[PDB]
């Protein structure tokens, strides 16, 4: 039930690294968690902000 | 979109460099960046999906009016009035024949606007401009 | 009509005020749209005939067409004594700009000119028309005789006075920029309170503008 | 594009040419490696104009070589290509990568991506050529090509041609 | 003189009239003064180089159809120019094949006809080189002509030059 | 509360749900629910470890989604430590998000422009790219093949232009996904 709600983007959960075991369930007040593809995720990480004062 | 360029997919908001470049052959919301991208190398087909009309970079221009149909009607009127330019002095004061001429030129402008009789009207305007 | 409305929308999009004659507007419209003055002079009549022949039951959607036809006929037939003003801001208090196109009549004698032509004898009369000679200069007509009467009174029935300062001799004025001055507003409030204390039946109070009234009454109640 | 320009060249004379008529050996030595020489700063130098007077000033002996260094100033006709210019020429070689067109003294290569798609390579033709529905691009054929990219080294200049624009191609 | 790096500049483009800092309109000659940049059309270049070659031939001595002209300029090159003449021979056959005007009179009167334009030397040299037949063709071939010459003046200049070209 | 605060909360929620993992989502939603948190606050609410929250705090500090306060107080047991307080600076965070998305779309547009350049070549033996300009200076005497400067190998064509439509479609698929962000 937790997994089918998580893939429905109804709840928020954290699972262990070794195995996908749900431990603590939160509420998903936001939208879909997989709205952004992986390529747009990784090219997001390639940019940076120069400094606090410039922008 | 009236604000956004579908070819390059850039908003006015975070990129205010886009411009209202349109083509007389096919009126498309395409920015100056996409025009200098595609047609600088050579003439190509219309980057809008579902259209494949050939078009040139030097024939591009900005749209004066917000309405596409009004813009193309005005452009067709410009393409007709250059050769169709008889005045009341050309008719020697004949008001009725001048009104008939105005009806005829408005009718052929309408026909070119809707393309209902584009071949015959195009041939007629070629034969008229050859004089 | 559609391309005329689109030309008006094109002219509407501007960042500053343009004061142009009807002739310049017509030349610009002709060189950019190929619309001549003579078809514009028949715009209202042709629109009315088309609406009649269409036999439309509803006419609520064509009121702006009436506005456009009125504008077209007015700016085509008249070129002298008229002026077209396009203001980027209708009101300066607005955050978003709201452009407005005003076609005003500079010459007041144009509308009254056929009246004096049609009728030989016209008796202009007001209780408070002064100076009398201003109007024959303003309105192009000739007066055989003009005179202003003063009433003959046994006793001075009305007592005008000009109040130039408040109770503390602070000068009072109703300039719109100084309408927020607490001294002038306090003087006006004290004057109005004393007059309301000393007037038996009623009082009528006149203000230069409605916004001046709104501000001064709001801060009076404050 | 052809131009007439005033140029200065530093010429080293070997001490064997320190004869009674050193100026004519110096002028000839100006001739053989300037006439037809390619310099990326000034284009392919074609011919040295105004031979009768050439600015040959006093030449400096190199302190360890012994050769005399003359900075000869001269006026010569050059041919410097540029991007965005339209030049006519004749095709001298063809391949599947494209064809090379000879313009003046210089060869410009037009790549396979810079012909219209109706043109395609036909290696079976003798000589191999580019064939279209309306025209062919063979060897020894006049063709109008616009240069859109050129690279110049210290002694070599190479350019990229294209005929995809309208009013270009074969003449 | 300043020692700035000044490494930022626009690319040399014939459309934007940028031909490099060593190809400006004003050129300093060897006698010192600024003088107008010399751009030759192909017929003009052929006449100038042929005049230089016959001048060198006369100096050496003292010290028309395309077929009969090619052999004459070839033997002139052989009797005038020494080694490394391959580029020069390619240039001479190029200028022979692409020769709009044959004699000096046509070329010089073309120059004084193009001097009435008052345009850039590069674009009028291109006009004397390229055999454009219609004004819009010359506009799209030479982008410098955009907003530079009137369409009717360009049309009459091109059809005049079509009348001027011989053989 | 304030609708504008709701909009900025939804914007930070959307950017952390899209461009960040689930632990980042939990951290930022904890800050957006409980406005100021310390290390023990987040650790107690999320059962997370100090090194586990390490990359999360480092990324939301470098990307300016979370600001840190170095205040130390004096608890009654006098065992005070210089605790850090995690919270959000809304205008700095939205300016950082704006700059990041604008640089993303500008870099993608510049990559599209570089892909608009022709294919060029690359020598597989030496694994060095060669543009079309430098290919002509390296063609053979036969005028048929382009040979490498070092390997002396016939150059093979790269894919600068074949993937140009692919990069444009990647930009299109980025644009509709980032559309709620630009609407916010
Ligand atoms: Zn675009
Ligand atoms: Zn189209
Ligand atoms: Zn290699």
């Amino acid at each position: 039930t937790i997994n089918q709600l998580e893939e429905d983007s109804k709840i928020l959960v954290l699972r262990t690294k070794k195995d996908k075991t749900p431990r603590y369930v939160w509420y998903n007040s936001g939208g879909n968690l997989k709205c952004i593809d992986e390529e747009f995720v990784k090219m997001w990480e390639n940019v940076q902000l120069p400094q606090f004062a410039e922008l | 979109n009236k604000d956004m360029c579908p070819i390059c997919k850039t908003d006015r908001y975070l990129s205010p460099d886009v411009k209202f470049l349109v083509n007389p052959e096919c009126y498309h919301r395409i920015c100056e960046s996409c025009v200098d991208r595609i047609f600088s190398l050579g003439p190509a087909q219309c980057p809008y999906k579902g259209c494949d009309k050939i078009l040139r970079k030097n024939k591009f221009k900005t749209q004066i009016f917000d309405d596409v149909e009004v813009e193309k009607e005005v452009d067709i009127r410009k393409r007709v009035f250059n050769v169709f330019n008889k005045t009341i002095d050309d008719f020697n004061g004949d008001l009725v024949e001048y009104n008939k001429y105005l009806e005829e030129v408005e009718d052929i402008i309408y026909k070119l606007d809707h393309g209902i009789d584009v071949a015959k009207t195009e041939e007629k305007l070629r034969t008229y401009e050859e004089l | 009509l559609k391309r005329l409305i689109e030309y008006l929308k094109t002219r509407m999009k501007v960042l500053h005020v343009i004061s142009e004659t009807p002739k310049s507007f017509l030349q610009h419209l002709k060189q950019l749209t190929f619309i001549e003055r003579k078809p514009l002079r028949f715009c209202s009549e042709r629109l009315s005939l088309l609406v009649r022949t269409l036999e439309v039951t509803e006419v609520e959607d064509f009121t702006a067409l009436k506005d456009i036809a009125t504008f077209a006929t007015l700016i085509s037939t008249y070129e002298e004594g008229f002026l077209l003003i396009i203001e980027p801001y209708e009101i300066e208090n607005a955050a978003v700009p709201n452009p407005i196109m005003r076609f005003t009549c500079l010459d007041a004698s144009i509308a009254i000119k056929p009246v004096f032509e049609r009728f030989s004898s016209v008796i202009i009369t007001s209780g408070t028309i002064s100076p009398l000679d201003m109007y024959p200069r303003m309105l192009n007509f000739k007066t055989v005789l003009q005179k202003s009467y003063a009433m003959t009174l046994a006793k001075k029935s009305f007592l005008p006075m000009i109040i130039t300062k408040g109770s503390d001799q602070v000068a009072i004025s109703s300039r719109f920029e100084i309408r927020n001055d607490p001294s002038i507003v306090r003087n006006y409030g004290s004057m109005l309170v004393e007059f309301a204390k000393i007037t038996p039946d009623g009082m009528v109070v006149f203000f230069p503008s409605y916004l001046y009234m709104e501000s001064i009454v709001s801060m009076w109640q404050t | 594009m052809f131009f007439i320009k005033d140029l200065s060249l530093n010429i080293t004379l070997h001490p064997s040419f320190f004869g009674p008529r050193m100026k004519q050996y110096l002028k000839t030595k100006l001739l053989e490696e300037v006439e037809g020489s390619c310099t990326g700063k000034f284009g392919y130098i074609l011919c040295v104009l105004d031979y009768d007077n050439i600015d040959i000033q006093r030449g400096r002996i190199l302190p360890t070589d012994g050769s005399a260094e003359f900075n000869v100033k001269y006026r010569a006709v050059v041919f410097k290509p540029f991007k965005g210019e339209v030049v006519d020429g004749t095709v001298v070689s063809c391949s599947q990568h494209g064809f090379e067109v000879q313009v003046g003294p210089m060869k410009v290569f037009v790549t396979k991506h810079l012909m219209p798609q109706d043109l395609t390579f036909n290696a079976g033709s003798n000589p191999p050529s580019y064939q279209s529905s309306e025209d062919v691009i063979t060897i020894k054929s006049r063709i109008r090509v616009k240069i859109e990219g050129c690279i110049s080294q210290v002694s070599s200049i190479h350019a990229i041609g294209s005929i995809k624009e309208d009013y270009l191609g074969a003449i | 003189r300043r020692r700035r790096l000044k490494k930022v500049e626009e690319e040399e483009n014939a459309a934007t009239l940028q031909l490099g800092q060593e190809f400006q309109l004003k050129q300093i000659n060897h006698q010192g003064e600024e003088e107008e940049l010399i751009a030759l059309n192909l017929s003009e270049a052929r006449l100038v180089i042929k005049e230089a070659l016959v001048e060198r031939r006369r100096a050496f001595k003292r010290s028309e159809t395309r077929e009969k002209e090619l052999e004459s300029i070839d033997v002139l090159l052989e009797q005038t120019t020494g080694g490394n003449n391959k580029d020069l021979k390619n240039t001479m056959q190029y200028l022979t094949n692409f020769s709009r005007f044959r004699d000096q009179e046509t070329v010089g009167a073309v120059i004084q006809l193009l001097k009435s334009t008052g345009l850039h030397p590069f674009e009028v040299a291109q006009l004397g080189s390229l055999a454009c037949d219609t004004a819009d063709e010359a506009k799209t071939l030479i982008p410098s002509l955009n907003n530079k010459i009137s369409d009717d003046e360009l049309e009459r200049i091109l059809k005049e030059l079509s009348n001027l070209e011989t053989l | 509360d304030r609708p504008i605060d709701d909009i900025v909360k939804n914007l930070l929620k959307f950017v952390v749900r899209g461009f960040y993992g689930g632990s980042f989502v939990l951290v930022l939603d904890a800050i957006l629910f409980h406005s100021v948190l310390a290390e023990d606050d987040l650790k107690q609410l999320l059962s997370i470890n100090k090194t586990e929250l390490g990359p999360l705090i480092a990324r939301l500090r470098s990307d300016r989604l979370i600001s840190i306060h170095k205040q130390r107080e004096y608890p009654p047991n006098s065992k005070s430590v210089e605790r850090v307080y995690y919270y959000v600076k809304y205008p700095h965070a939205i300016d950082a998000i704006k700059w990041k998305v604008h640089q993303v779309v500008q870099r993608l547009k510049d990559d599209l422009d570089k892909n608009s350049e022709p294919n060029g070549y690359m020598c597989p033996i030496c694994l060095t790219k060669y543009t079309q300009l430098e290919a002509v200076q390296l063609l053979n005497f036969d005028r048929t093949e382009f040979l490498c400067s070092l390997c002396d190998e016939p150059l093979v064509e790269d894919d600068s232009g074949k993937k140009n439509k692919e990069k444009q479609d990647k930009l299109n698929r980025l644009m509709d996904q980032i559309q709620p962000i630009i609407d916010s």
